[PDB]
């Protein structure tokens, strides 16, 4: 019993995306499907709903006219397209079955899909030592687009590590730091940027 | 469009104590309420329908009461697992609706954070930017005021932070802030200051570098 | 495996209408009516409503529930029929109805 979406989407505005979710180990067709997404550090959004036995659906307001949802009952899938895409348009969507009897809740949740929406094109990580209980780090900044993973010492040294969130940078780029509070070895932050095949290694010395 | 408020946004709690939040619907929903819990990285899941019945598995910990407009879940004797944030959602009609989400987090001792800061370097500088990083270290609660100062004068809209969810064994958390500058200006002015108002400092902290 | 509505009784103080599903799916709510044609006359909705005079033997609000009877004057004869509607909008669908019920 799952429901499995495609993988992440890298779009530009004014562009299209559309998500798939394949259901597995229930009758498909017996219950209902609603799309639900969530912008980062956001909470959730309900995009709108499909009945998988008749088709019928409904939308959410702000998205009638852009959003079309449909179903392959051949091979249970519902579908997900969204249209003339904006920047705000940037968070996970998630596919979740519907399956209230006579009210509407969402008892089974794919694990989402992330659509990245922007001008900015694939860009690998500029990798800059923040230079030395003592404290230091790695500042990856202007990559794009999300996730890059940063290891210290190739997963070695993982004790009071802090790796934070990317923040989103008015260049429509991508930075974060990894702080590491080290006793008063050497030193090496291991960044990988999987969208760019970019993958740097660099020490930071005192 | 059936409008869902959800209170507290925010809850503070210990292993073993008793929470509850609420939701009130704009208009009536009958009993058709819903909660979900979600945890960073993962899609919500559901935990309580038609306001009271609980999905097979949830543990009896959680319980959820109301009709009409006004609703309750609560969560008796807190567990490590539980510390997470919970949405309700009204189930009556279309265009299904969200409450905007509390999360719960771990209370525990006032922790004052380890400020540190971090200039730039040649290799960047080189690129034609700037960026001038403050280290807030293991803190508790989240509030925390970072103020950069350029040459004793306040900064305002060049800088972006970014906090680390609750830490696993401590219960606290850290804040980066970056401070971005021109090659041009950063090389015009000369001391570099960030000061720390927070809960578990006397007087605000700060820490600088000249150039 | 189709769901159906069994209305055991052809002929039925509170009279009970009796009602029981042999599935959940397609999910709806169950409705009941007087009679069949356009002006057929809504008695009780699961979904949405107030209905005093109509009550539920079993906790309509479970996810897993398939019995829908209800304990409900000579204006009251006429044949009622349990509806299965299936989500739908902007409004559900009749699924499957029963064969339908003689209040005398």
């Amino acid at each position: 019993v799952q429901l499995v979406q495609s993988g992440a989407e890298v779009k530009k505005p004014g562009a299209s995306v559309k998500v798939s979710c394949k259901a597995s180990g229930y009758t498909f067709r017996g219950y209902g499907i609603s799309w639900v997404r969530q912008a980062p550090g956001q909470g959730l959004e309900w995009m709108g709903w499909i009945s998988a036995y008749g088709g019928e659906t409904n939308y959410a307001q702000k998205l009638q006219g852009r959003v079309t949802m449909t179903t392959d009952t051949s091979t249970s899938t519902a579908y997900m397209e969204l249209r003339s895409l904006r920047s705000d348009d940037t968070a996970v969507y998630y596919c979740a079955r519907e399956a209230g009897s006579s009210w509407y809740d969402f008892d089974l949740w794919g694990r989402g899909t992330l659509v990245t929406v922007s001008s900015a094109s694939t860009k690998g990580p500029s990798v800059f030592p923040l230079a030395p209980t003592a404290a230091l780090g790695c500042l990856v900044k202007d990559y794009f687009p999300e996730p890059v993973t940063v290891s210290w010492n190739s997963g070695a040294l993982t004790s009071g590590v802090h790796t934070f969130p990317a923040v989103l940078q008015s260049s429509g780029l991508y930075s974060l730091s990894s702080v590491v509070t080290v006793p008063s070895q050497t030193y090496i932050c291991n960044v990988n940027h999987k969208p760019s095949n970019t993958k740097v290694d660099k020490k930071v010395e005192p | 469009d059936i409008q869902m408020t959800q209170s507290p946004s925010s809850v503070s709690a210990s292993v073993g104590d008793r929470v509850t939040i609420t939701c009130r619907a704009s208009q009536g929903i009958s009993s058709w309420l819903a909660w979900y819990q979600q945890k960073p990285g993962k899609a919500p899941k559901l935990l309580i329908y038609a306001a009271s019945n609980l999905q097979s598995g949830v543990p009896s910990r959680f319980s959820g009461s109301g009709s009409g407009t006004d609703f309750t879940l609560t969560i008796s004797s807190l567990q490590p697992e539980d510390f997470a944030t919970y949405y309700c959602q009204q189930g009556a009609s279309f265009p299904i609706t969200f409450g905007g989400g509390t999360k719960v987090e771990i209370k525990r001792t006032v922790a004052a954070p380890s400020v540190f800061i971090f200039p730039p370097s040649d290799e960047q500088l080189k690129s034609g930017t700037a960026s001038v990083v403050c280290l807030l270290n293991n803190f508790y609660p989240r509030e925390a005021k970072v103020q950069w100062k350029v040459d004793n004068a306040l900064q305002s809209g060049n800088s972006q932070e970014s906090v680390t969810e609750q830490d696993s064994k401590d219960s606290t958390y850290s804040l980066s802030s970056t401070l971005t500058l021109s090659k041009a200006d950063y090389e015009k002015h000369k001391v570099y200051a960030c000061e720390v108002t927070h809960q578990g400092l006397s007087s605000p902290v700060t820490k600088s570098f000249n150039r | 495996e189709e769901l159906q509505v069994i209305q055991p009784d052809k002929s039925v103080e509170t009279a009970t209408l009796r009602c029981t599903a042999t599935s959940l799916i397609p999910v709806g709510p169950i409705q009941w009516f007087r009679g069949a044609g356009p002006g057929r006359e809504l008695i009780y909705n699961q979904k949405e409503g107030h209905f005093p005079r109509v009550t539920t033997v079993s906790d309509l609000t479970k996810r897993n529930n398939m019995d829908f009877s209800i304990r409900i004057t000579p204006a009251d004869a006429g044949t009622y029929y349990c509806v299965k509607f299936r989500k739908g909008s902007p409004d559900d669908v009749e699924f499957k109805s029963g064969a339908g019920t003689e209040l005398s």
